[PDB]
RNA sequence: AGGAAACUCUGGUGGAGGCUCGUAGCGGUUCUGACGUGCAAAUCGAUCGUCGAAUUUGGGUAUAGGGGCGAAAGACUAAUC
RNA sequence: GAAAGGUUCCACGUCAACAGCAGUUGGACGUGGGUUAGUCGAUCCUAAGAGAUGGGGAAGCUCCGUUUCAAAGGCCUGAUUUUAUGCAGGCCACCAUCGAAAGGGAAUCCGGUUAAGAUUCCGGAACCUGGAUAUGGAUUCUUCACGGUAACGUAACUGAAUGUGGAGACGUCGGCGCGAGCCCUGGGAGGAGUUAUCUUUUCUUCUUAACAGCUUAUCACCCCGGAAUUGGUUUAUCCGGAGAUGGGGUCUUAUGGCUGGAAGAGGCCAGCACCUUUGCUGGCUCCGGUGCGCUUGUGACGGCCCGUGAAAAUCCACAGGAAGGAAUAGUUUUCAUGCCAGGUCGUACUGAUAACCGCAGCAGGUCUCCAAGGUGAACAGCCUCUAGUUGAUAGAAUAAUGUAGAUAAGGGAAGUCGGCAAAAUAGAUCCGUAACUUCGGGAUAAGGAUUGGCUCUAAGGGUCGGGUACGAUCAACUUAGAACUGGUACGGACAAGGGGAAUCUGACUGUCUAAUUAAAACAUAGCAUUGCGAUGGUCAGAAAGUGAUGUUGACGCAAUGUGA
């Protein structure tokens, strides 16, 4: 909603922040086993339940 | 002219409820909506604002009577012994 | 154009109302316009003085 | 089989009387020294309507005693009392409508109403529309005073007992037929969720006694003992008699 | 044939979002938020509006002077001019009354 | 937002110690039709409150101008 | 208000008072 | 207007009703129509019921499993009774 | 816009996957930007209700209860000027808290502005609260104002405790009055369109906010006066010796008018210009009219109820008279001006045939505000203006069978379980209308006629006019009639009842088996019966110093049956 809480904004924000593919150098180190980010979020297939 | 033969007040029922209701509901009605004397300013004044409160537009005054009627005659003979065992306890 | 052949007087028969005299015009406001017109006569007669106030009030019962 | 509807009013969710429109519990004012040892004047400012009340009320204020302020009491209004009446209140009080004499103070044939049961509970007794009671008798030895209530008993209550004179006003009103699903809702909309009434015997059996069957009806006998329990109490309860009254019931 | 929005979140037509339409000097057609209408003051007896007084919402006659809320009588922005004469009247003939009984009953007794 | 129609409560205005502009506005009215004459408005600029003065007259309008105090500033338009 | 105005009120004669006291 | 009176009659005014025709709305009669691996785990179209109230409805709040709620169908209680 | 979602909003780049075809496009992918408040909300108040504490239960998790078997606290003045804040005093008895982004509630409007924000930013103009305070004004030697017969008036014109009153604060429907906006329309000043012909023509601009000053009103009230020959008066019939009509006044300022705000703004045009920031310079923005019009607000009324249609916070007033008070001086800050500050959180966007829920970019569902013109009774159906879309895999052919929509000679229900389905009827005006009836209805009963266009006629109004009968002028759509006319057509599309005679059943309106049964079932009013006078009846709870009915009291509560 537009009249929203603080509370709800906050894990909005985080939830913006963490909505990013990976930072393509760490594919480079060694020993790496990630190859894409497992826990991407888009808003039309799935709801955070917030 | 003349409307209604016999339903009067009660035409607003039409065809419902049957007809010994209605003369009942008749009979009640236009005790509840007519006018009546004041006791206190003289007129024809006191109307009905809820069941048992009758109150004059004149002046303003407010009694409390029957539902349909602003004096019962159970309330009538109360009033009259009353006020004759008042007049028998000096004498 | 419709309208001033209306104001004149044309499409105006029983084949063009679809409604009722009363919902195209009520004669509770026909009636109205009637009383008032009867009343501010009256009255204007009356402070006028060409009729009196006797002869007012049985006109005003009659109205 | 299921808790039954008159065993499910107990808890009183949805069975609790709707109470947002009433003006207050219509009490007589506090036996505190005048009222025992003289007299109080107050005076009717106010007549109104109660809602899922039938008899209305009256709003009537005396002077504290002890302290420089006003009392407003809400008395049921008696048939006859108007705005503006000066209400007298006391053992000194005299015998008029309106007045809350005590019952040891009052003669035969007396027509009180809103009468205490024992003196300070402020109005027990005769608070319905076009209810009162009557004064059968008094005992001056042994103080108490017969009366006669609506139901045609006769109870023997303590002569320092108060009751307001005349006839609880709103008189009449069941003598019209309600005519209406309608009114009938809207009578008991301010009262509580006691209407509509579902029949038993149309019922099923998980949910009443006389549930079930292939046709409409009771079964067993409807009259019930009074040792009965909860969940069994749907019929007549203890009935000591039943069918159509004739004859007089030998009161 | 413009048409207008409500100008605050409240989409809903009660008392307190009740809207009039003014033309701006933009030329346009506006919406604006009316506050609700204010009540006379009344009697205390008698319950009719006490003329003389200003018509507010309770919270604006803390602003206005002591002339917008009251007349210059005794009761003046409290009762009406006829409560008030009754009342007057009222004491003066009963406290001229409790005399006459004072003085009666004495003198009864006082012969007897 | 408040309007003034007398020169010298004007004048005792303007030396408020309060008072920093003021505004000389012209506009070409019409009174009757034949006549079209110049109307000069003098708006003070208080703390709390615009003062407006309405003049008609030229010569009043050109004295009035004279008068006012040099310590405050003036905007004409 | 009535109350807070009061208080206001004696508050500011109170300070008048005391600073023409001197 | 009539009548001796009781009162009757005529023409208006008025705008009552869990009145009525019929929108929005609410519901869901019939075609036992469409669809029936659907647009849809109940929809679509027409035909219908009702439409000033025993109306419709948002939000808040209360009642919780042998319990609740039920104008009562063993109905509903998160596609579950 | 609300709920909900949460960055989907906007820009740049971009097409591997998604957009059930495609894709250079996207609510997709990648990278960034964006939500500005003393005045809008939350915050504060209390509603239904939730819920600690004191207590009492319970082995206990915990239960009851919300003012109760409580020693339940804080408010103003000061006095003191080791001084802090005790002691001097005095008042006060509610008795936690939570609970509404739709209830209550202090205060903000206009213009402009961004890729994306605005009642929040910029400019201008205001207002409220809280706090400081000085000047002016007012008042006083008759200390705490004067005037008016009065209703009452004003720039002000002490007032503690305590008490009282008012506002906050209230249903629904009907019609009537008034206002606002819109619609319609005349003249004029501009611009645009059509122009074979016609059209002083068609379209469009001509606007004025919050706030402030003056004025403005139905109702109500005051003074004079004394009314039957009863008068005044509403659409609606109520009022008057408890003082009418009438004459003169008083008041509320919803609302409207003038002025300021404010033309400087905005709008419509013309001309001059130039890579250009791009402007600059001129004009005009005026005066009206109408109404059963639409929407909305409001007022005075009236109808309805065994229905009479929230509370608190908050603010003001009054009664009272505590205390303090002037004369060489004061006393006042509800009058004017002047100074300072106004925190925290939200603010973007969608709000749905793609942003919510239904496994999804699903014909489903999901609360509400604004609502142009014509036809027409009508926010019906149909067409158009402003605004918005032109989205749904497409192309070519036109077999059968389908789905949707139709039409059919003669017959007219022979079809079929059954007139299912379809057809017929339909609007308005006039005429006419039966049995039966609870006398209210039945009833649009049944059953007939008419309906277009054009040219006329008649009737139905307002406002001004008269020493101490009428005339002038302006403007309405309502009804009725008459010719004439036409391939007898005309509610010409749209829209829009089939009817009657009976029987069974339920009195009716209403309700239910969401997703196979809407019914004769349920309910209902009415009727009847039963229990109960409070140490009580019915019911709840593990228990309780526990509860529901009950803010109740037999015209009531509780339990049943029958169903006008
Ligand atoms: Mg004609
Ligand atoms: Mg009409
Ligand atoms: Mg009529
Ligand atoms: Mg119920
Ligand atoms: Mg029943
Ligand atoms: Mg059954
Ligand atoms: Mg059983
Ligand atoms: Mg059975
Ligand atoms: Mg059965
Ligand atoms: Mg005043
Ligand atoms: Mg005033
Ligand atoms: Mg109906
Ligand atoms: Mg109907
Ligand atoms: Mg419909
Ligand atoms: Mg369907
Ligand atoms: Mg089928
Ligand atoms: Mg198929
Ligand atoms: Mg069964
Ligand atoms: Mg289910
Ligand atoms: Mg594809
Ligand atoms: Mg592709
Ligand atoms: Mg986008
Ligand atoms: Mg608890
Ligand atoms: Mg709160
Ligand atoms: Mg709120
Ligand atoms: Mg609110
Ligand atoms: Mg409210
Ligand atoms: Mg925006
Ligand atoms: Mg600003
Ligand atoms: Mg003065
Ligand atoms: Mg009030
Ligand atoms: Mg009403
Ligand atoms: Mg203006
Ligand atoms: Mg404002
Ligand atoms: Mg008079
Ligand atoms: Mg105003
Ligand atoms: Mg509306
Ligand atoms: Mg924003
Ligand atoms: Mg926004
Ligand atoms: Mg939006
Ligand atoms: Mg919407
Ligand atoms: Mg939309
Ligand atoms: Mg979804
Ligand atoms: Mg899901
Ligand atoms: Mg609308
Ligand atoms: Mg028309
Ligand atoms: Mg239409
Ligand atoms: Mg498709
Ligand atoms: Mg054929
Ligand atoms: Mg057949
Ligand atoms: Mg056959
Ligand atoms: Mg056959
Ligand atoms: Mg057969
Ligand atoms: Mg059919
Ligand atoms: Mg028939
Ligand atoms: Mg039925
Ligand atoms: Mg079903
Ligand atoms: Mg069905
Ligand atoms: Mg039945
Ligand atoms: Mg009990
Ligand atoms: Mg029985
Ligand atoms: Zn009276
Ligand atoms: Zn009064």
């Amino acid at each position: 909603a537009a009249q929203k809480s603080f509370r709800i904004k906050q894990k909005m924000a985080k939830a913006k922040k963490q909505n990013r593919p990976l930072p393509q150098w760490i594919r480079l180190r060694t020993n790496n086993t990630i190859r894409y980010n497992a826990k991407r979020r888009n808003w039309r297939r799935t709801k955070m339940n917030i | 002219a003349k409307r209604t033969k016999k339903v009067g007040i009660t035409g607003k029922y039409g065809v419902r409820y049957g007809s010994s209701l209605r003369r009942q509901v008749k009979k009640l009605e236009i005790q509840q909506h007519a006018r009546y004397d004041c006791s206190f300013c003289g007129k024809k004044t006191v109307k009905r604002g809820a069941a048992g409160i009758w109150t004059c537009s004149c002046c303003k005054k407010t009694v409390a009577g029957g539902a349909y009627t602003v004096s019962t005659a159970a309330a009538a003979t109360v009033r009259s012994t009353i006020r004759r065992l008042r007049e028998m306890v000096e004498a | 154009a419709h309208a001033q052949s209306k104001r004149e007087g044309r499409h105006s028969g029983y084949g063009k109302r679809k409604g009722t005299r009363e919902a195209r015009l009520p004669s509770q406001v026909v009636w109205i316009r009637r009383l008032r017109v009867l009343r501010r006569l009256l009255a204007k007669y009356r402070d006028a003085g060409k009729i009196d106030k006797h002869l007012y009030h049985v006109l005003y019962k009659e109205s | 089989g299921r808790v039954i509807r008159n065993q499910r009013k107990g808890a009183g969710s949805i069975f609790t009387s709707h109470t947002r429109l009433r003006q207050g519990a219509a009490k007589l004012r506090t036996l505190d020294y005048a009222e025992r040892h003289g007299y109080i004047r107050g005076i009717v400012k106010q007549i109104v309507h109660d809602s899922g009340r039938g008899a209305p009320l009256a709003k009537v204020v005396f002077r504290d005693p002890y302290k420089y302020r006003l009392r407003e009491e809400i008395f049921i209004a008696n048939e006859g009392v108007h705005t503006g009446q000066f209400i007298y209140a006391g053992k000194k009080a005299s015998l008029n409508v309106g007045n809350v004499l005590p019952l040891g103070s009052v003669p035969e044939g007396t027509i009180v109403s809103n009468v205490e049961e024992k003196p300070g509970d402020r109005g027990a007794l005769a608070r319905a529309s076009g209810n009162y009671v009557i004064i059968i008798g008094h005992n001056p030895d042994e103080n108490k005073t017969r009366v006669r209530l609506p139901s045609g008993a006769k109870k023997v209550i303590s002569s320092d007992a108060r009751g307001v004179i005349g006839v609880i006003a709103g008189g009449g009103r069941v003598d019209k037929p309600l005519l209406k699903a309608g009114r009938a809702f809207h009578k008991y909309r301010l009262k509580r969720n006691s209407w509509p009434k579902t029949r038993g015997v149309a019922m099923n059996p998980v949910d009443h006694p006389h549930g079930g069957g292939n046709h409409q009806h009771i079964g067993k006998a409807s009259t019930i003992s009074r040792g009965a329990v909860s969940g069994q109490k749907a019929g007549l309860i203890a009935a000591r008699r039943t069918g159509l009254l004739r004859g007089s019931q030998k009161t | 044939a413009q048409r207008v929005t409500f100008r605050r979140r409240n989409p809903y037509n009660t008392r307190s979002n009740k809207i009039k339409v003014v033309k701006t000097p933009g030329g346009i057609l506006r919406a604006q938020h009316v506050k609700k209408l204010a009540t006379r003051p009344k009697c205390g007896d008698c319950g009719s509006a006490l003329q003389g007084i200003s018509t507010l919402r309770p919270r604006q006659y803390a602003t206005v002077s002591k002339t917008h809320k009251t007349v210059s009588r005794a009761y003046g922005g409290s009762r009406c001019a006829n409560c008030v004469k009754e009342r007057i009247i009222r004491a003066f003939l009963i406290e001229e009354q409790k005399i006459v009984k004072k003085v009666v009953k004495e003198q009864t007794e006082a012969a007897k | 937002a408040r309007e003034i129609t007398d020169i010298k409560q004007f004048l005792e205005l303007t030396r408020r110690a309060d008072v920093k502009t003021a505004t000389v506005k012209i506009n070409k009215k019409l009174n009757k039709a034949g006549k079209p004459f110049r109307q000069t408005k003098f708006k003070v600029r208080g703390s709390s409150s615009l003062y407006t003065l309405v003049i008609n007259d030229a010569g009043k309008a050109k004295k009035l101008i004279q008068s006012l105090p040099p310590t405050l500033k003036v905007n004409r338009l | 208000m009535r109350a807070k105005w009061r208080k206001k009120r004696t508050r500011r004669l109170k300070r008048k008072r005391r600073k023409v006291r001197a």
